[PDB]
C-alpha cells in the first residue's frame, strides 16, 4: 500500500586548484 | 587562510564551510575541504531527488499510489542512500 526507493547516490571531489 | 572557490556559486568559502550547488537540475549538499588543493566534495547521498524536486532529510511530499485510489505522504530519509519512504493518506 505504500512506496519505497532510493534516489541517485552520488559524491563528486573537486580539486579546485590542483 | 584556506579557502575554496565555487565557480557555480561564484562564492568564496572557507575550510569546513558547508553549502548548497544547484546543479544537474539537483541540489548538492558541498563541504570545503581545502586539503591545499582548494578541494570541495558535494554529495547527493543525503538528499531525495524525487518527483523533479530535491528533498532534504526530514521534508515530505506526496505522489499518487499506483491503485489511483488514494495519496501517499513520502519522507526523505537520506542515510547515505537517498533513502525514501511513504506510507498512505
Amino acid at each position: 500500500t505504500g512506496m519505497s526507493g532510493f534516489s541517485e547516490t552520488v559524491t563528486i571531489v573537486e580539486d579546485t586548484r590542483p | 587562510e584556506e579557502t575554496c572557490f565555487d565557480k557555480y556559486t561564484g562564492n568564496t568559502y572557507r575550510v569546513g564551510d558547508t553549502y548548497e550547488r544547484p546543479k544537474d537540475s539537483m541540489i548538492w549538499d558541498c563541504t570545503c575541504i581545502g586539503a591545499g588543493r582548494g578541494r570541495i566534495s558535494c554529495t547527493i547521498a543525503n538528499r531525495c531527488h524525487e518527483g523533479g524536486q530535491s528533498y532534504k532529510i526530514g521534508d515530505t511530499w506526496r505522489r499518487p499510489h499506483e491503485t489511483g485510489g488514494y495519496m501517499l505522504e513520502c519522507v526523505c530519509l537520506g542515510n547515505g542512500k537517498g533513502e525514501w519512504t511513504c506510507k498512505p493518506i
